[PDB]
RNA sequence: UGCUGUUGCUGUUAAAGGGUUCGUAGUUGAACUGUGGGCUGUGCAGGUUUGUGGUCGUUG
RNA sequence: UGCGACAAAUGCUUUCCCAUCUCGGUGUGGUUUAGU
């Protein structure tokens, strides 16, 4: 079928039920829509994995697709994950590009060869803005209770509070569950001057 | 020039426990200083502390329980055996009822009881007490 | 609270105060160190016969900085508060 | 300001904590390395690149849109100075003052002067020796 | 001084001649763009130039420094009295 | 007043006044202006600091001259801040 | 005898910082590649969910 | 010289050079359109 050109070939053979779905809107976004017509052609998906959020509505598409077409995603993210959106009801979508991390080595002079954009905090941060691209991270806090324990937050630019807090919840369970690490989501209205806001 | 970060981030605390202050800011951070500072705050020395990012060498700001009497850094970081460890106690510890010395060990950044138990020697770090 | 013997005999001749704004022993040569005991009041602008007392170490009044200090403590007590409320 | 002097000056720049560039700046990244190569073109030290970028088109930041410096961008194309930028502005300071004291004999200041700025040189041509971006048997010759 | 600045450029990118000789051999043909004359530069041979470039419309530059001060904006170990850049090579 | 400072959480006020390698998180003073030349009408970005002889692509005019701190902006000029 | 001081001295005035710079050997030298994850039992800390003398409109 | 199946950390279904010319989804209002 011709929507299945959206996937990666190995996957062609036997699709799933959200990777098909996921390709036949892709497929008819590419000749629908107005932006997107001019960067879908050259685009397609690894795989589409289902996260259920406890305590919430809904579901999360998390969208791999290979980080060569990290570019033209960034392009037309916000249109593209509005437009599966509401394709698909009941659900939220994340275009999170596959990016290999490369075990830290325990030899001086391999950790030297080591590329630096496939480090597990390279690799981290990069995933985190794959998640809430449209908003920038503006201030990054780790906080060390007495117990133990190094919680990290987030701070957000206040002005995205109205465009990215419900999906905010979402975005800190996916990010666990991809990078099993934990994050904690802040606003700052005065990111300058590392002004919190309060509600 | 700044040669060792953590006798400077030491030196700071030390500074604000004799002051009395509540919190006290520490500049520039590095792995070493935060792993002090855990060895402490998993002592009871001090309260909680924040790493904020700059995208450079981070800041730490710790908040300061009065408990601290004293912690420095000890330079150079003398190679410490497990035979080694009375020695040290004896010339730096108040006592040895109380008070730690930290080392840097291949199992990690402890203290030098833990150390002991683990049967394990490394370089010295610093003290505190 | 002190030290203690192995059999578990207190030892210590006295436990002495701690000031409440920065934990320091309070001595029993400094002669500057004050207890401050402030009225309970109940609902009624009647005080009751409960009272809540700080020490103050000696060193901080001789710094000028013991009326900060009981500022704060005054107000993490919920004895005294912050800000006027809303208008 | 500290090398060779009292000065304790802490004049700089503070780059931003957020490196994305701002919605507002519309050009290509491919355009960006086009201008950048034609102004190094037009005779442009890098730093003299980056300022007119920064001044005239809105590019705070040539890395924060291209991904690349401006020096590496000029090394892809071939365009990099031969002698580093700043080498190449202390070796115009020491001739300038040379041909100075050469009319002044009596300027015993800017001798002294000069004699900083060639133990300035042969430390950062050390540098660039040991880095590589010099020649070896490379020598400042006065 | 702008001159070096621009005489480096052209010694990077740009295609030149150096001596007399050959300078009046680019004046003659359609080649030259500018010419760098040396405050040092003989009199009789600095008006022969100078006429060959008003006749040929090419635009004349006095040099402050001396024939030796040329060469070494030029980059060059030896002196040169007249300079001719036939391709500015993106300099101006 | 009673109000103890925190210094993770500075007040507005006192952060306001830090200098801009003092703060707690370093950045830039500097900003993007877009302006209008007093002849074409034609929008150029000019920086607010700029120092190198800005000029309006066109009627070639001077739209700011360099100062030792922020430019000046050439009389009768329309500018606006652009945002980040 | 901490009056040779690595542990562990002193250098404004007691003996002792070189008039000032530069500078090889030599000594020293800024951050970063890095929280493993669930499961179960067991003892702790606080993001909200039914119920249960104060402020607050007039049950809130 | 072809041929089949995969990948790919950076888009050739590109880039450059010539030439012809109100509807869904989401939250309790923001979001890609598309009519003004
Ligand atoms: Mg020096
Ligand atoms: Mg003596
Ligand atoms: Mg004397
Ligand atoms: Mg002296
Ligand atoms: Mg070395
Ligand atoms: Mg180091």
């Amino acid at each position: 079928q011709p929507h299945l050109r959206k996937l990666r070939k190995l996957k062609r053979g036997k699709p799933s039920d959200l990777e098909e779905s996921v390709a036949k809107a892709l497929f008819e976004l590419e000749a629908s829509h107005k932006t997107l017509r001019q960067e879908l052609p050259r685009f397609h998906v690894n795989t589409v994995r289902e996260v259920k959020v406890p305590r919430s509505k809904k579901t999360v598409l998390v969208v791999f697709y290979p980080l060569r077409f990290l570019m033209l995603v960034r392009k037309v993210q916000r249109a593209l994950t509005s437009e599966l959106e509401k394709r698909h009801p009941g659900c939220l979508v994340m275009l999170v590009a596959q990016r290999q991390i490369t075990k830290r080595p325990t030899d001086v002079y391999k950790l030297q060869k080591v590329q630096r954009s496939k480090t597990s905090t390279a690799v981290f941060e990069n995933i985190l803005n794959d998640m809430i691209y449209p908003s920038d991270v503006v201030g990054r806090r780790w906080r060390c209770r007495t117990d133990g324990s190094k919680l990290m937050k987030v701070f957000l630019d206040a002005r995205d509070r109205k465009r990215i807090e419900s999906r905010l919840r979402a975005v800190a369970y996916v990010y666990k569950q991809l990078t099993h690490r934990r994050v904690s989501f802040g606003f700052m209205w005065n990111p300058k001057l590392q002004q919190v806001s309060t509600r | 020039t700044m040669m060792s970060v953590l006798a400077n981030a030491l030196r700071t605390i030390a500074s604000a426990e004799r002051r009395g202050k509540r919190q006290v800011l520490i500049r520039p951070s590095s792995k070493v200083v935060v792993k002090f500072l855990q060895v402490m705050q998993k002592h009871g020395y001090i309260g909680e502390f924040e790493i904020i990012d700059d995208h450079r060498a981070g800041k730490i700001v710790v908040n300061l329980n009065g408990r601290l009497n004293k912690c420095g850094a000890i330079c150079p970081r003398f190679d410490c055996a497990t035979t080694d460890y009375e020695k040290w106690m004896k010339n730096i510890l108040p006592s040895r009822q109380f008070g730690f010395v930290v080392l840097t060990t291949s199992l990690g950044i402890m203290d030098h009881e833990e150390a002991r138990s683990r049967n394990t020697g490394g370089k010295v770090l610093g003290f505190f007490y | 609270i002190g030290m203690f013997n192995e059999e578990g005999e207190n030892v210590d001749l006295y436990i002495p105060r701690k000031c409440h704004a920065t934990t320091t022993l309070i001595e029993a040569h400094d002669h500057a160190a004050v207890q401050i005991s402030i009225a309970n009041v109940g609902p009624n602008g009647v005080i009751n016969g409960t009272t809540t007392t700080l020490c103050i170490a000696g060193y901080l009044r001789s710094q000028g900085e013991s009326d900060h200090a009981i500022n704060h403590i005054t107000i993490d007590r919920g004895i005294m508060r912050i800000k006027t409320g809303k208008p | 300001v500290r090398m060779h002097g009292n000065g304790r000056g802490k004049a700089s720049s503070a780059l931003p904590y957020r490196r994305t560039p701002p919605a507002w700046l519309k050009i290509a990244s491919r355009n960006v390395v086009k201008m950048v190569c034609k102004s190094s073109r037009k005779g442009m030290m890098p730093s003299q690149i980056g300022m007119e970028l920064r001044d005239s088109m809105g590019i705070a930041q040539v890395k924060n849109v291209t991904g690349r410096k401006i020096l590496r961008i000029l090394k892809h194309n071939g365009l990099a100075p031969e002698i580093p930028e700043d080498l190449y502005f202390l070796v115009k300071r020491a001739t300038q003052m040379r041909k100075h004291l050469e009319r002044h004999t009596t300027d015993r200041d800017t001798k002294y002067r000069l004699i900083l700025v060639e133990s300035r040189i042969h430390r950062l041509a050390r540098y660039y020796k040991r880095v590589k971006q010099l020649p070896p048997t490379w020598k400042y010759e006065s | 001084d702008t001159i070096n600045a621009k005489l480096q450029l052209v010694m990077k990118s740009g295609k030149y001649v150096l001596g007399t000789q050959q300078a009046l051999t680019t004046l003659r043909q359609g080649r030259s763009k500018l010419v760098v004359i040396a405050n040092n530069c003989p009199p009789i041979r600095r008006a022969e130039v100078e006429y060959y470039c008003t006749l040929s419309k090419t635009p004349i530059h006095h040099y402050s420094g001396n024939n030796l001060d040329l060469g070494t904006a030029c980059g060059k170990h030896f002196r040169t009295c007249v300079l001719s850049v036939t391709n500015v090579g993106d300099s101006d | 007043g009673f109000f103890d400072a925190d210094l993770s959480y500075p007040t507005v006020r006192t952060e306001r006044m830090k200098h801009k390698r003092r703060r707690l998180v370093q950045g830039p003073n500097s900003y993007f202006m877009d302006v209008s030349c007093p002849r074409c009408r034609q929008v150029t970005v000019v920086y607010s600091h700029a120092t190198t002889s800005v000029e309006c692509k066109g009627c070639s005019k001077k739209l700011c001259r360099p100062t030792g701190g922020k430019a000046l902006l050439v009389e009768g000029c329309g500018y606006r801040r652009k945002p980040d």
